[PDB]
């Protein structure tokens, strides 16, 4: 016997706590479906004055802070934090949790993946610039001595016929 | 009479030794100068050659065939003439004693004194001709004077 | 007010059929729980006999074949055929159908970055053995013509000690 | 008496011909042996130029000169008292006209043949100075001995 809080607006929701209402998922979906359509920067704002010492807190605030545009590297911290989290945790909120857990870690996975492949292509392009001006500085070269070669020929036939 | 045997001696020994000299000379005069226009072209073929191609080897090679030429010119100028057209070829040697070019062919200058080099060369190398024929023309108009007395001694 | 099944029994949810649970989210909570916490060969082998046009249906077969290394093709096809039925989403059901199309669709998206990134290594790796060869050309034409320059000098030389 | 005298005269201007037309047939033939040496030289420096190259205008240029040094062989026959070293120089000469080679250098036996053609250029320089050295040396000694037969066989 669960209520349902999709319905209603979602701040209140966010705003409850308590112990009572955390034995349930549904207002954790609801949670999750209102982040992504909340303004990222409001989602900040929204979540600073949220602390990391309990787990329900962190928890909102990596959804809070998860779909915003962030870099890697606090992404990584909270990832590797979250277990912390996974510490204490009830057996009806650990699906959601897990499926969060994926999703972090495919995202992270993706950076990494796209970073890996930036790299590649930037070391790939120094090669080949290098490759190309050695082959630029050694057909100097074979022109240089092509040169040499045509201009003796030229002081031999022109030495043959002075006779 | 006495004279005829003593004009026979002098005639013997003037001919005669006219006759070894000029062969001699003659034919040192023309191999001398041969020489020298063929170490003159090798001279020209040098340079060129280490100018395009730069090899202190060359430069060596180079040294050795002006020395040669050098030497051989100075056992030549007591036979043309005119000093003047030997001491030209002298300085002009001199001259090229120095290799220097900046592109791959020879400095200007120093094409145009190679070119007058040879050009001086030929003109040696043909005066040393003329010369030798007039040497020889020089025997045959003595012993034709030599006939010529000979024929008014026929006289008697 | 919803009933409660926290207990993950996955050995009836198909025969439940969600004729009455389609309001209760906990049920496609405990689908995804029992999919991605079990072998998924036994998961493909009761989906093959499942239905594919019902929207629950094919929405469970996505579920449960969702993994087991499957191609990104098909995987690609399966996500625009639920969204091609994903006009009979519930309300209540919606959050969790968007976070599994969210899950789903930027794994394509890394199974593309990854062959994308493989075709740039492949392309730079042809490019740089077509650069390296002709190099390896240039170079032979290059001590070929040294080799006639040396020889020329040689005989030059050999010519000169001969007088 | 008038008619030895007669003699005498006669005698010593068919003397000054003779002179005069060995004098000119001996420069004429030290010049043309130093040109063939010189051909000769220049002929292996085109060869081995032309295999080092693989260039037709060079083999034109080969061409060229092989067919002057040919002349100058046929015009130098009847100097030298022997044939056979000569008729050796013409057939070495005419089988010196395909160029044939491999890797920059002339096949062994083509080199060797060469090496052995510039030595036999080289005896044919010496023999023909030495035939110079010959026919001046007769003209001083017979000019000498007639000189000094007539001298002495006329004292009375």
């Amino acid at each position: 016997q669960l209520a349902d809080y999709l319905p209603t607006a979602c701040a209140d929701i966010w705003s409850l706590r308590g112990q009572a209402v955390e034995t349930n998922p549904l207002y954790w979906l609801r949670t999750i479906d209102c982040a992504d359509r909340l303004m990222p920067v409001q989602s900040r704002a929204e979540a600073r004055a949220l602390t990391d010492d309990n787990w329900q807190n962190a928890f909102r605030r990596g959804i809070l802070l998860a779909d915003a545009k962030i870099t890697p590297p606090e992404r990584r911290a909270i990832v590797t934090r979250l277990e912390a989290l996974s510490a204490q945790i009830p057996a009806q909120v650990r699906p959601v949790y897990q499926i969060w857990h994926d999703g972090q870690a495919l995202q992270l996975a993706l950076s990494a993946e796209r970073q890996r492949y930036s790299k590649l292509q930037q070391m790939s392009d120094s090669e080949l610039d290098a490759l190309r001006q050695q082959q630029q500085a050694l057909q100097t070269q074979l022109d240089l001595t092509t040169r040499k070669l045509e201009s003796l020929t030229d002081i031999e036939r022109q030495l043959s016929t002075r006779k | 009479l006495l004279v005829l045997a003593w004009q026979a001696w002098q005639s013997l020994n003037a001919l005669s030794d006219q006759a070894a000299v000029t062969n001699r000379s003659t034919l040192i005069d023309a191999r001398r100068s041969e020489a020298m226009t063929n170490v003159a072209l090798e001279m020209e073929r040098s340079y060129r050659q280490y100018c395009v191609l730069d090899d202190p080897t060359l430069a060596k090679v180079y040294q050795s065939q002006r020395k040669r030429y050098s030497d051989m010119l100075d056992a030549h100028a007591g036979v043309l003439p005119d000093d003047k057209l030997y001491q030209a070829l002298r300085q002009d040697l001199n001259a090229l004693a120095q290799l220097q070019c900046k592109d791959s062919g020879p400095e200007a200058a120093a094409a145009a004194r190679l070119e007058a080099f040879a050009n001086a060369n030929t003109e040696m190398v043909q005066a040393t001709r003329t010369v030798v024929y007039s040497r020889g023309q020089q025997l045959q108009q003595e012993i034709a004077e030599r006939g010529q007395f000979f024929g008014w001694q026929a006289l008697v």
